[PDB]
């Protein structure tokens, strides 16, 4: 994708977090496990469904035909009428592929954003006390206990403490 | 001790295109297109339609006895009429208009039939015996039922002069016809009077029919031909007959009591038993999806036509193997 | 020691719409859409329009005598009919290819009228008793001015056979008539000759109306019609008339000078005194906006019409609290 | 936005540079102050006029409707001309309104993109000079004047001497 | 010792536009809009046009004298008519329906000529007199190769009564017409009676023409005027003609062999005896671009037209300086 | 560009490579030169390979016009006919532009995007063992010769033993 996060410098996705789209995962002597990041992920939430509500909106005033007789020496008119109607529902067809096509890539692209945006948020917390391991990851030099994990998802992370 | 950022996967198998790729695995996906339907023609807002089966638009205004079943139709929807249905003019001929009026009939939903010349009140013609085996009821001869075919009473055909005025408060749709013999006896024969005409007056219409007499084809064994004619007449307006032959006249009319909208759907399928909000001439669509592929022309609160196979929006992300 | 990198912000509440968001402030917005209007019919670059005000296009060209004020007008920008005009055809009747012929009128700035056959000229016909009390004038009968009624002179109507010959440099509009009377005894009364015709002949032109005389209603207390047409004479052909009764002659025509771009507008609104590079039939415009969402029907040099209530873009960020 | 600066790791904007729409603000022993930066500004100007004389350009070659009259017998291709014209000005409404919808979007990115650019900008300078706040501020480790902060908006910040 | 990260750069000189900037130059591109064509009239799969040259269509169809070179054309991919062709109808006059049958016309691709009433066959007419010098061919007086000019023999017209019967399989184009003669003492010269008609009767057709005799202009020297009617008889369906007089009878009829894509297009251009899978009215199109801005009427395998003067993609990436 | 690597802290191109769309240049006691990046290279091939065949594909079930002709007394239906056929032409000119102007705009942004990912590939692996020079360039603290280059090519540069 375009912000190299998502299937770049972060390979896959985790089939263990299952409360979220976006968080973080965490290793320490007491354990490990997942966590949704809820800001982000809201935000997330919001973009889609209104950009759904969006793309419904804007097409629900469209073209719509009715039938119209005509007989067979009005055939150049009736020919006019079905030129005139297959127009507009290709014209109509073309705008709803076209939307979704490129409404998806910016979709994707959103989350691959969201990713890099809160990748970002922690490597700027964590600063010189932590390895950026190239992977998401980030390997503490300090020992890094359950609620100091909190306090980086928390983002008050104290920096100078340790 | 580590800290990583990530996202979600899981086991979706749904695909979305996009410009630069396609058939790209996501999380999450809205298909937003419907591509189902019942198959069935269905009341509209528990309205149900005018089927006309295998009568015409024509056979069914003008009385075509076999078409017995639409003598007094209620309130409809929508009508359906087929391709090329069976019972349209059952004595060959034509229909002047027919096509305009047609699309008046897609702003129309109800008629009321009324009387406005008495069968019995021809008493200088001869009004019972204007029948043909072309348009045949029960194994009899008969005729359009809400037209009479006038002939000659007693070896005369008087000048005809009659003037309906419409009281009521509606529009009404009035309908007659004109007689084209094959010849100048067969002319003698039911009218007498060698050349004839029909005039026909209102307040907007003013018009002259003269019988054109020539040797046609058979068409359900008719050489003859009748044209048949229409006009709206204004409430509080008078409409004029004066006529010495040939003249197919009225005797029954449609009242227009409710306007809005309809429409005339061409469809070979029959009445279904079901409801539903929006109709198309292959099937009613019961979904909330904001487009469809089903068939252009719909009637009631429907989504929109494209020709797509496939709409479907990434909501989720890129799902990983 | 510091040094931080930030962006502008501002006291703007001006919002945007996008896809995934609505109403976003931003520091600065541009819209693009115009919504007002003057409310006036104006110039359209200095050049009047033609106001028929109570007058209909049938009313002003064939000479309706409570039509006087449109007897001369100047070259104009635009037309302005209303709806429902009140003086349209004071003698009721109808006119052959009405519509056809405003369309015309969209490509046309200005009519020289000239005189084709003079009203002295009529030497074995009488044609200063043409007049009728459905057309008024000061209280008095009268008669579309452009067109003359001949009737029976000393009780006869010779056959009529007269030609004009455009030779002026311009397209030329010739305007006729037929009446229809109401009965035979009014035919005879008023033409003598019991059947009659009239015969039109130019290079493309050859028709040949004949009465039709039939019991009608009232309209202006008149049981007769009169049926209009026309046809454009080209320059150096010739227009042949050949009658023997019932004929409209023309007095008048009109010389075609200027074609180009103008439109008929339907508007209830009369001349406000104003100018403007852009008209609609509600009010003009003025702006450099590239988009309006005032009327579709407009004229002269105007920004394109959309059916939106708003259309802003953004040229600022995002505002913050 | 999909950048991460604007209302991002950069909380708000200033309502006191009001020079320029990106900028440097600075504090030290002699003061602080804002300076706006003029070429990526410029930039901005330059695109977002760009953009909004595309956008008029595109639309005036546009359909333009116009009066044809029918009599009562004329209905059907009365109607035909009803449905011709409204279907001609649904098409342009949409495009119209689809047009700013998804340019608004793109141009609130693009003010995002330069401001974080702005950001490298400055950072790919700084390098271990400086501690990065992780706000959108830089905290120099050597004491830094008016002239040294000047030399850091030129871009001919002198890493070595310091 | 260091590693840089970059990207390509060429001396390419291409350039492409974007909504934020004009004249970008990219390192790649990819033009999508074809601007050339070969200026030339092909034949359109291997399958020649027809080319009528000065001949309008009517003067084909009906047989002008002056278009025997279209006596008997193969089958055609499209057909060229000039937009003001010379050879029209020689004899001035009116073609009933003509834009209707054009159209019919744009969904043909072979006619073959039939016999359907031998001129030989005209035996109480006179039938190779009908001849003028309007119509001329080789210096001398003729006329429309595929109708006949019944006139009066031994000074007697008796009414014709005439039947031709569609017994070969496929839709049938019949041609007639009827004479419009300047005056009464033509129409007796000619046809001997005052008061004529004609009759023309299918399953579905039930027309009866009379003259209008009326004094015109000369056009080729002719008052008179010929007024020319079709149909298509359906296959095993008979037309009946009846006249005593003004008859342009059919000598010759069109089966319609082959149905399909076809046009009528408008070109002052000739043949170039080239090949194509896409021409237009100036030229023919061989390229595999989307898009291309030549003409919007085309036929064939064709781009899509726009009316862009430039259509470039943009490959690669920006190039520097 | 939106993501500043090409004509922004990547001043200009390279004349000198020519067997790919991004790479890397390195310097050393051995000598220099260039070397293509394949994988992102070949990505950005099948990203503007697909997206053209996309543009080809939508455009190609569009309206196309047939002749019609009418009489002296068919003007306003004659005119129905030209309104109709040059409004659906302008509608698809008006399509066919527009998305090549956006397209283009996606299309230049990709390729920015993809050298800045690259740059950050690189980046991520070198981390405190080169300095980052601020142009696109790394300058390593250890001497590295052409096998250590092809490693950071590779993408399997061994950070710890360095
Ligand atoms: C079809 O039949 C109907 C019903 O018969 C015809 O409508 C009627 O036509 C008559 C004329 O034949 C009209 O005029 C008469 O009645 C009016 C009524 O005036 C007022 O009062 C009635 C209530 O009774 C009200 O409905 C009306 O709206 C109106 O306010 C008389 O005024 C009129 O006599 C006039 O008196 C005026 C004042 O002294 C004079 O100025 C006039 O010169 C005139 O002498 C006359 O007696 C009816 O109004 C009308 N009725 C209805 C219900 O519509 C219809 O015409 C017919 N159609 C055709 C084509 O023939
Ligand atoms: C309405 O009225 C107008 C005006 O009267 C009619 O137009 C005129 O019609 C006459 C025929 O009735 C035409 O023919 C005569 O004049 C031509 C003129 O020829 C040249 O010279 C004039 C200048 O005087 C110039 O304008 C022309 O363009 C042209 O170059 C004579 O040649 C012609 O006689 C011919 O001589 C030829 C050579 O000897 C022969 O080949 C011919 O066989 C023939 O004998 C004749 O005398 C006028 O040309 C024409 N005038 C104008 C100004 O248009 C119009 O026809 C009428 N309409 C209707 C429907 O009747
Ligand atoms: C133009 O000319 C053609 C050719 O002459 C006309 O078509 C023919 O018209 C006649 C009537 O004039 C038709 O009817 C006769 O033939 C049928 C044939 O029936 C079957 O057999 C033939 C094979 O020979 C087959 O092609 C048919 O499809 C069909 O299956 C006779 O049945 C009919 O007599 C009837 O017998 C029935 C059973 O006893 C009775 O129920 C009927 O009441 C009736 O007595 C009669 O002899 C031809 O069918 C027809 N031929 C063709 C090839 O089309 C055409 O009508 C004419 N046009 C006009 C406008 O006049
Ligand atoms: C986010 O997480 C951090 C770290 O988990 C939070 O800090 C901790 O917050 C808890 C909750 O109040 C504190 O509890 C308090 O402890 C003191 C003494 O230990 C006790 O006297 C109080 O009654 C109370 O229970 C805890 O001390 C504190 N510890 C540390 C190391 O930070 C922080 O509150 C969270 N902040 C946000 C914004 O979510
Ligand atoms: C951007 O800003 C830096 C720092 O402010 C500029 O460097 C300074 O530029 C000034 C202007 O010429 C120099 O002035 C000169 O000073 C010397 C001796 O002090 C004097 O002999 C000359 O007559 C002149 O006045 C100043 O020395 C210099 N100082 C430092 C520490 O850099 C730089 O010129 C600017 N560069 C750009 C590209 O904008
Ligand atoms: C990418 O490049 C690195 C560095 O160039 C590669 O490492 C080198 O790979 C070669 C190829 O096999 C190794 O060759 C082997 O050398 C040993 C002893 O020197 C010999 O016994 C074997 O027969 C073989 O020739 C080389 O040792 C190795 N050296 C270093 C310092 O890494 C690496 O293989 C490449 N990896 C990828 C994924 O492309
Ligand atoms: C994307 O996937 C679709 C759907 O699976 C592919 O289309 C199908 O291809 C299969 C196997 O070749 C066929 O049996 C089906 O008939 C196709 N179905 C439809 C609806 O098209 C498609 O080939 C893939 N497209 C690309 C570009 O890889
Ligand atoms: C975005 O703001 C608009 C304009 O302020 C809102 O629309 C108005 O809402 C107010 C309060 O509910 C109403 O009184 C007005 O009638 C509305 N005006 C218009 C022009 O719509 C709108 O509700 C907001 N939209 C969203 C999605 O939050
Ligand atoms: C972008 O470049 C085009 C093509 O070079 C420029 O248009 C040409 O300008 C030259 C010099 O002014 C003229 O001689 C040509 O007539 C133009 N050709 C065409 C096809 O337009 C254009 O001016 C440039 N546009 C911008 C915005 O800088
Ligand atoms: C996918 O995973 C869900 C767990 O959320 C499970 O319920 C569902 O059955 C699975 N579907 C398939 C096809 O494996
Ligand atoms: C339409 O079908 C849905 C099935 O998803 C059902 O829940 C709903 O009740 C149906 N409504 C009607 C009116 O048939
Ligand atoms: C907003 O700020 C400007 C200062 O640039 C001031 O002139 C203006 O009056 C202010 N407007 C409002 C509504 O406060
Ligand atoms: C239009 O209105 C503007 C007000 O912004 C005014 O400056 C201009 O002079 C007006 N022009 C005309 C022709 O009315
Ligand atoms: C540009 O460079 C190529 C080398 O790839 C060369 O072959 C070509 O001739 C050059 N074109 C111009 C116009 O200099
Ligand atoms: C079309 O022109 C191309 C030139 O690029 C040529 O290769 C091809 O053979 C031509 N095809 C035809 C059918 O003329």
């Amino acid at each position: 994708g375009l912000f190299g996060a998502i299937a770049g410098f972060i390979e896959g996705g985790w089939q263990g977090m299952v409360d979220g789209w976006y968080g973080y995962h965490h290793s320490n002597e007491q354990g490990s496990g997942y966590a949704a990041d809820k800001e982000s992920t809201q935000k997330a939430i919001d973009g889609v469904t209104n950009k759904v509500n969006s793309i419904i909106d804007k097409m629900n005033t469209q073209f719509e035909a009715v039938g119209r007789e005509f007989n067979n020496l009005e055939r150049r008119i009736e020919n006019l009428n079905k030129k005139m109607e297959d127009g507009f529902l290709d014209v109509w067809t073309y705008n709803a592929e076209l939307l979704v096509l490129m409404e998806n890539e910016r979709t994707l692209d959103f989350h691959d954003s969201n990713v890099k945006n809160l990748y970002d948020k922690v490597r700027l917390q964590l600063r010189d006390n932590a390895k950026e391991l190239g992977n998401g990851c980030f390997e503490f030099y300090h020992k890094c206990d359950n609620e100091c994990m909190e306090s980086v998802r928390n983002g008050t992370y104290d920096y100078p403490q340790y | 001790d580590q800290i990583c950022i990530g996202y979600h996967a899981n086991n979706s198998t749904e695909q979305v295109d996009t410009i630069m790729e396609k058939n790209v695995t996501v999380t999450h996906a809205q298909d937003i297109l419907e591509k189902t339907h019942n198959g069935k023609l269905c009341d509209l807002d528990g309205v149900k339609p005018l089927i006309l089966r295998d009568c015409s638009v024509a056979g069914w205004l003008l009385g075509n006895p076999m078409c017995d079943e639409f003598i007094n139709v209620p309130e409809w929807s929508y009508i359906v009429e087929k391709a090329n249905p069976v019972n349209d003019l059952c004595y060959p001929g034509d229909f002047n208009d027919y096509e305009e009026l047609k699309h008046l009939l897609s702003r129309i939903n109800h008629f009321e039939k009324i009387q406005i010349i008495p069968k019995s009140s021809w008493s200088s013609h001869e009004a019972s015996l204007g029948v043909s085996s072309a348009c045949p009821y029960q194994g009899k001869s008969s005729f359009f039922r809400n037209v009479v075919w006038l002939i000659k009473k007693n070896s005369t055909y008087p000048t005809i002069k009659r003037s309906y005025n419409n009281t009521n408060q509606e529009d009404l749709l009035v309908l007659w016809g004109i007689h084209h013999p094959n010849d100048a006896a067969e002319q003698t024969k039911l009218y007498r009077n060698p050349t004839t005409y029909i005039s026909v007056g209102t307040s907007t219409l003013n018009q002259r029919l003269v019988p054109r007499i020539a040797t046609r084809s058979k068409v359900n064994g008719q050489n003859g031909r009748m044209e048949f004619f229409w006009t709206i007449l204004k409430p509080n307006d008078a409409i004029n007959f004066e006529s010495n032959g040939n003249f197919i006249a009225p005797e029954y009319a449609y009242k227009i009591v409710k306007k809005g909208d309809s429409t005339i759907m061409k469809s070979e399928l029959e009445y279904g038993n079901c409801n539903t909000k929006c109709q198309t001439p292959m099937g009613a669509i019961n979904s909330s999806m904001p487009f469809h592929n089903i068939h252009p022309l719909t009637i009631g609160e429907c989504p929109k036509y494209v020709k797509s196979n496939r709409l479907v929006l990434a909501t989720g992300l890129r799902n990983s193997p």
